């Protein structure tokens, strides 16, 4: 039960932090993109 | 003497009773899964926490 909580804790926490981190990285390749 | 005596021996005999009921819970597997729906979905979370 408490395993399955740090399990789930640590899913959300690590799907938070890449939905934070597509920024950048959508920057990066849309700036290369349009760069020739 | 004989009062506690008996005293004793129903209060062993209740140990006893209880000792058998506890049997019957331990050994009755308390928990069902909840049913067909809970265990999908609970196979479900697997299936997800194994996504890693």
């Amino acid at each position: 039960t408490e395993e399955l909580a740090e399990n789930i804790l640590k899913w959300r926490k690590q799907q938070n932090e890449v939905s934070s981190c597509i920024p950048k990285i959508l920057a990066e390749e849309s700036y290369l993109y349009k760069h020739d | 003497s004989y009062s506690q005596l008996l005293q004793v021996v129903m209060a062993v005999a209740d140990t006893s009773a209880k000792a058998v009921e506890t049997v019957k819970k331990q050994q009755g597997e308390q928990i069902c899964w909840g049913g067909s729906s809970s265990v999908m979905s609970l196979a479900t979370k697997m299936n997800e926490l194994m996504e890693k």
